[PDB]
């Protein structure tokens, strides 16, 4: 379980103030973050085409075998 | 996805068949080892390309006709259904006694080829009108099969009798015999002549030696460009039922006639250019079209032009309306443009235009009629009726399919004189 | 917070789309393939660089669709809006609205579904597709009726290439354009009438060219409506809405057929030898020999015109001649409706698709004018309708097929009745 | 501290088991070879280096499990936690649950015992059995009640696999599957009904996987089975129990049969084009074609849905979404019930198995429903039961192994029971 | 594990077997010297593998004919037991004199060959309908093992009549004679006719010059194909009694018809594809069936189907579906899902794909109804009556015999009709 552990990502250290100044509300890099997300999916779904490519082209060359 | 099992019938069925496989693996780039270098062939082992073609016959000598002819080996033998019996140019024979007790076989084989598709569209067929076995045997499977499988549709490629000389002597009989079993079990019947293709390949190539080989190439040329725009792209494609549906206004008048262009010799090649309003000149001449009657004695209810290859679809379009305008006298009115158009985008091999003219007139007409003479002509004397008879035929039958014929062609008689 | 749905139905409208997507992806920036070396009303983000056009593709014949899914922009679409059938629609109509139109019809409602939940301040959508056609009526009309009747306040713009007078493509038009008509009145908002003929006249004199072709036909009506939508994508000094077509164009729900125009539609050399002020093209723009439509205004009276000038134009040039154009004497308004010019301004100029017969111009003005002519046509074409159903023509083809023959005469009845209602409101009062 | 016991009974349940720790090795780095180069929910220590697996694989036909014996995974398991008989059972009921039963079912529960004793902190169970083969459904039935008897308290969850709707692999499957229903009533407090058929179509639709086969659908069946004990094991935001599960999920002593869900399952190339957000994947997880046992809930009323999710999250994304879900009108709720929508959070993403179809994705959401459309299920089952009892068939094979014949009547009204009370909640007050 | 014991008798049987041990052998990899280069098999010190059979007959010829075929030396020199006098094709012969004085020994060695396994899952028959020597014998030994084990399962791969000659004139009377005795003591009478086999060889595979041993080789392959979903992997396995219970309805209706597949000859082999499709067109064929009763002109009781080969199960679910629901007709509909389906991970030596069809039909009545025709013309005239007198036995038993076959077919005929 171990609950309300991450805040995906969050956690920052000693550091704070008693008031209500900053409550890292956007986390001030939120469109970075997005841009980051995507190109590490985007490079994630190009590495998952490329070997499912080859994966089928074995068929092909499995069914010249067979021919 | 929208396939196509041909079949034949008959010694003419069977070479128009040889041609028509020969062409269609020439569009397509095959050689005759069947290797490339769905609405057709079948894919097979090894990348092989087999044609989805079942032929059928009592004589087994067509076979070795076709098959040791080149492009033969494509054709599997698991469908050369052949009774090694024989036919002997008879309608009951091949359609009661001996071409009939064989029938199954052929259903059998025709649904394995169709249950193996994903969406059958319609069935092709070519064979001959006097042929005993071709004749016979093609309207039994039409009644069998259009019984069977309402939900496609039904096209045959028929030949006619050769108006002005025959070829049997018997031909009338069978003629009219499947022409009473066509009007009822079909949706679409193509005729073609012997006699009009001698007078194109004689007054459009100035041809010397034209043997039936080449008869059978013009004709398998236009049966090709007639549905081309269907495996191919276009601008605006076709297919067998929008012909089906933007030709035949009533379910009987279905008669249609073929004519291919362009067509030239040596030198009237070397003369004219190739500009579609070339194309359209030469289209609608009486003198070629493959079915012996000058639509010039009647008109169209409608026809549909199929181009092939790239051309601007303004031109195609005042083509049409120049000639829909100016000649609007051979054209029927209370249909508005009577004519159809359809562009699809790959020429011939070795050309740059192409025009298959598709086209339901009621001037075939008068071809019917002269059949209605000579069958006449051959019943008050009952003349050759005992060899039909010898096969368990009632005469009742032949009398009400004449009496057929006559509304069919009075059905045309009602509609070139009607008025609006 | 601003986007629309695309659909493109049965075969012209398929056409027409692909080029119109080919212009909206290049105007952006956007490259075919999908990615991007403004946008958020046709365009969206897929969540892995690229992005994504808000269209659907219905048809039946798979020809087009695979031509799409193998020519230039390929990567662009996404390969669950584009619906392929299984065979063709054979020109007539239950084919595709009443027997096999009900195989996908479900399937696009829940592709349209989903296509409405990914978008947040939807604002209308725009269907294309011919009527002479099977499924550009048939299955249009089922998918009117279901979006009528599963989403109600969105208004629908079609855009419909009827049969022109001469020029015909099929024999059984008539029919299956008459059997539109008992669903384009119900559930259809804005019709934006089109035809073939008056376009190939345009293409023939303006752009000097001989021999045109369908290409050019859909260049065209894509610039018409990326003129249309500018407003939406763009800036402007005088922005107007999609719901302001309804507010400025629709007197009575019952009459809302509207015909288009545009300008300036010249070639190079003939732009070279020319002036091209703002005054010139609003003659030009009302001129009926370059309307989009056959009609000749001369025999009818406008409702009102939506003019939209894109491009670096100044508003009282505009006010100047739009007083001017309502002076003249040919150009006759109806009384019950004295202001009648609605204006807007885009400060974009067009954007020439590259490889096409126009030439850049610095300005241009898209006419869409609620006229009471175009009723005329509708007369006409009932002339042709009643020519076939008086000896019963082809009646077979749609009755083998579950249609209740009853329901012809009734559109014939319904859409006469459209043409008194016209005669209704060009009463002089 | 906690943990689950899951057994694996049959030839159904024992393949998607196999493939379901296979997954399981893989996401929390347990090479196969036991020694790895959160956990405790699954699996223990023998005290040196290898992680050995909490479960007990039965099985009357020891052909798979010698698959396993000697297969690729063979280090893993305890060679005393894989039960093999001698013969099959048949497809019959009695013979795996009279005769042959007797033998093994008390080895199998003195070593469900020693696994209890060995774990501290047990907290459910998770029985692995199709009902087609009478191995799950006799001895299903035979371990169920002794397991009810011997331990009571703990929970069950149980993924049994029903005959589709119209395949089989069986042709006297309707019968010894309604005499598991006895069984699965009274000492299954709840059953996650999966089927095929439904694997089957979203196998043909979304992975575009053309030919699918067993392992896939197994692969599937694992990753469902992950995100549900994602909070147990894993980290987690906003967690929910095993425990939770049951109360939020279980209105009445018998109405329990629950439905599941899963998204995104999308392959490769379609993941290049989508939205990706929780809006829509919450969206898509609603439609009917995703529902994993072929059931229509357009039909139906849900009663109760819970959710775990996993992948970052905001939560209020998840109430966002949640409102547009409720907002939608097709899908209705009971009076009893107005939050019906349990959610639970977990920081685990989706993990990816070498040869899985399933695109590598952040976000993920695994529902399961309490509904009333599952009622028809049954029904349509009890057709084909009534097509045979009528004639007696196959039931000498039955009574040749000690089962009064009266038995069949009996569990077809204790069905009946079910049929009438799934159609009796759904009602309004 | 699951082991099963080989019991023969008559000439055929033993033919049989010696060609599906040789199928076994050439498949498991073991050499005709006894080496591999327990399911069916015997470990035996030394490094052999000797095959668990057992061979009866009353001529010691066939000891030495089956001996001198390759694969003979498998055998090993023990279980030939073979009687001296011969019966000369007369049931008593082979069932009360002989019998009663052999079988006590075949008996003997029968258990001894029993016990020494640790669980024998089913027997195993090759045998005839016609030799006294066969098939009395044969149903001697059944009803003996069956008196013996009567928690095991029984099946017999029994040759019947064919309809068109007959082999020995006096085929009805030892036909009837041992199905009167094996309808009560046998589960799977897997009915095989030397006429469909010719038909097959010949049709189907253009061999011109058929011989007993591709015949045999043939039904091996049947035998082989039956059980292999159970010596292999697969991700659905069957055995000998899950076929039992998705095969019998009822305590009688258990007489299966055998087919397999594929087959194609030389020619066609190079053209067809070779996917599930087709193994399914081939399987539900009329004539690919080893039965001379085409399936068509009755209905399915039920029928499974054990594929072979690492293949896909969509497309195995989905044709059962079509096969289903479009010869909806011929099946029967009072039972749900009338087809059941299992998957191996082997395909035989040679191919990448298998199927072996069995059939639980009402289409062989039509078979015991001539062969009840031909007992009861040859029995009015009390024809070839005194051999089966002057052994110790009463017409009393042949009349009651009859009797029982009508009320089988009686049972057939009936249930193909009643619904509900
Ligand atoms: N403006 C324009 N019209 C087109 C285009 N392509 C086709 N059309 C029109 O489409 C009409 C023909 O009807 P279709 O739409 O092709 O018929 P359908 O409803 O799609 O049914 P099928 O084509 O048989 O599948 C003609 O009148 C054309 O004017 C195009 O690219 N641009
Ligand atoms: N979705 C899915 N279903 C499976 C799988 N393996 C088997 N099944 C199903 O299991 C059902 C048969 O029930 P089983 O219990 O496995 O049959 P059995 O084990 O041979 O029963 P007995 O031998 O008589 O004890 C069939 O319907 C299969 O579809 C799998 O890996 N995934
Ligand atoms: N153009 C062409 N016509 C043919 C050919 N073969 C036969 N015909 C026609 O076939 C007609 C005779 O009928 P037919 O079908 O050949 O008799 P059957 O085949 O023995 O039943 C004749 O009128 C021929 O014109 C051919 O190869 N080419
Ligand atoms: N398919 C096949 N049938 C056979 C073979 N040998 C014999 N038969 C049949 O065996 C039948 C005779 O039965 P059988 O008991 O062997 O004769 P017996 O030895 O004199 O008692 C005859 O109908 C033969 O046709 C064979 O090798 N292959
Ligand atoms: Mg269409
Ligand atoms: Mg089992």
């Amino acid at each position: 379980k171990e609950s309300y552990f991450r805040e995906h990502p969050h956690w920052s250290d000693i550091n704070g103030c008693s008031g209500a100044k900053e409550f890292e509300g956007e986390d001030l890099a939120y469109d970075a973050r997005i841009k980051y997300q995507k190109e590490t999916q985007k490079q994630w779904i190009e590495q998952q085409i490329r070997e499912k490519k080859m994966r089928e082209e074995a068929e092909r060359n499995e069914e010249r075998a067979y021919a | 996805m929208r396939e196509i099992v041909h079949i034949q019938g008959g010694q003419c069925g069977n070479q128009i068949g040889a041609k028509f496989w020969e062409v269609i693996s020439d569009e397509h780039g095959i050689d005759p080892t069947g290797t490339y270098h769905n609405v057709y062939y079948n894919e097979a082992t090894g990348g092989r390309y087999v044609p989805r073609a079942i032929l059928m016959d009592l004589e087994p000598g067509t076979m070795d006709s076709v098959r040791a002819g080149p492009f033969g080996q494509l054709f599997r033998p698991d469908n050369f259904v052949f009774g090694q019996t024989g036919a002997g140019n008879n309608w009951a024979k091949g359609h009661y006694t001996e071409g009939a007790e064989l029938i199954d076989s052929v259903l059998d084989v025709v649904r394995k080829e169709a249950e193996g598709c994903d969406c059958l569209q319609g069935f092709q067929i070519t064979h001959s009108l006097g042929g005993g076995t071709g004749s016979g045997m093609g309207t039994l499977l039409i009644s069998k099969v259009r019984e069977e499988y309402p939900d496609r549709i039904m096209e045959t490629f028929s030949v006619v009798p050769s108006p002005k000389v025959s070829d049997t002597v018997v031909e009338p009989y069978n003629a009219t015999l499947s022409v009473h079993q066509l009007v009822e079990n079909a949706d679409e019947c193509m005729v073609i002549d012997n006699e009009a293709l001698y007078d194109i390949c004689f007054r459009t190539l100035k041809l010397t030696t034209p043997t039936y080989g080449d008869l059978n190439h013009l004709v398998s040329a236009a049966m090709s460009g007639v549905t081309c725009c269907l495996r191919f792209p276009g601008q605006l494609n076709s297919d067998l039922r929008k012909l089906a549906v933007n030709l035949i206004p009533f379910p009987r008048l279905h008669f249609f006639m073929i004519g291919f262009a362009p067509l030239t010799s040596r030198g009237s090649q070397q003369y004219r250019a190739l500009t579609v309003p070339e194309l359209t000149q030469q289209m609608f001449d009486a003198k070629n079209m493959m079915c012996a009657a000058d639509p010039r004695h009647g008109r169209y209810l409608t026809a549909s032009a199929l181009f092939r290859g790239r051309m601007s679809t303004k031109e195609v379009d005042e083509q049409m309306l120049n000639v829909q305008n100016k000649n609007s006298s051979y054209f029927v009115e209370w249909i508005p443009n009577n004519i159809k158009s359809s562009i699809c985008d790959i020429p011939p091999k070795g050309l740059k235009m192409a025009v298959t003219f598709v086209g339901n007139s009621t001037a075939i007409q008068e071809m019917f009629k002269r059949v209605a003479e000579q069958f006449t002509a051959m019943f008050r004397r009952k003349a050759f009726l005992h060899w039909y008879t010898g096969e368990g035929m009632d005469e009742m039958e032949f009398t009400e399919a004449e009496s057929n014929m006559n509304d069919l062609v009075s059905e045309y008689q009602q509609y070139q004189d009607a008025t609006a | 917070m601003r986007e629309v749905i695309s659909i493109h139905v049965g075969q012209g409208g398929i056409q027409v789309g692909n080029a119109c997507w080919e212009l909206f992806c290049l105007e952006h920036g956007i490259q075919p393939d999908g990615q991007m070396p403004a946008f958020n009303t046709f365009f969206s983000e897929t969540g892995a660089g690229k992005h994504v056009p808000r269209a659907v593709f219905l048809d039946l014949e798979p020809t087009v669709i695979d031509e799409v899914r193998t020519g230039t922009y390929r990567q662009l679409f996404h390969p669950e809006q584009l619906i392929s059938g299984k065979e063709d629609a054979a020109n007539n109509f239950a084919r595709g609205h009443y027997t096999i139109g009900k195989e996908i019809v479900d399937l696009c409602l829940d592709r349209i579904r989903k296509l409405a939940d990914n978008c947040t301040g939807l604002q209308g959508f725009l269907v294309f597709n011919s009527v002479g056609g099977g499924t550009g009526s048939g299955l249009g009309s089922l998918l009117l009726e279901r979006l009528s009747v599963d989403y109600g306040k969105k208004s629908k713009l079609g855009f419909t290439i009827y049969p022109s007078p001469q020029v015909s493509t099929a024999v059984v038009e008539p029919y299956n354009s008459i059997l539109s008509t008992h669903s384009l009145l119900e559930h259809t908002d804005v019709a934006v009438m089109l035809d073939n003929e008056a376009i190939y006249d345009i293409c023939r004199r303006n752009l000097d060219i001989e021999r045109p072709t369908y290409t050019n036909l859909n260049r065209l009506i894509a610039q018409v409506i990326s003129s249309l939508t500018a407003s939406l994508r763009f800036d402007g000094a005088l922005n107007v809405d999609i719901t302001e077509f309804q507010t400025n164009l629709v007197p009575y729900p019952r009459i809302h057929f509207m015909l288009s125009s545009y300008a300036p539609i010249i070639s190079a050399e003939k732009a070279y030898h020319e002036q091209l002020s703002v005054a010139e093209i609003t003659n030009s723009a009302f001129e009926p020999a370059n309307m989009m439509a056959k009609c000749d205004p001369r025999h009818g009276k406008y409702m009102a015109c939506s003019m939209m000038y894109r491009g670096d134009v100044v508003p009282k040039d505009v006010n100047a001649s739009i007083a001017t154009i309502k002076t003249k004497r040919t150009i006759q308004f109806v009384d019950w409706c004295p202001t009648g010019f609605k204006v807007g301004i885009n400060y974009q100029p067009p954007t020439v698709v590259p490889g096409g017969d126009l030439a850049k111009v610095m300005r241009a003005v898209c006419m869409i004018s609620n006229s009471t002519a175009i009723a005329e046509v509708f007369s006409r074409l009932d002339h042709k309708f009643d020519l076939m159903y008086a000896k019963r023509a082809f009646v077979h083809w749609y009755v083998g097929e579950g249609m209740e023959e009853g329901e012809f005469s009734e559109a014939r009845e319904d859409l006469a009745a459209l043409e008194k209602d016209y005669e209704e409101v060009g009463i002089e009062t």
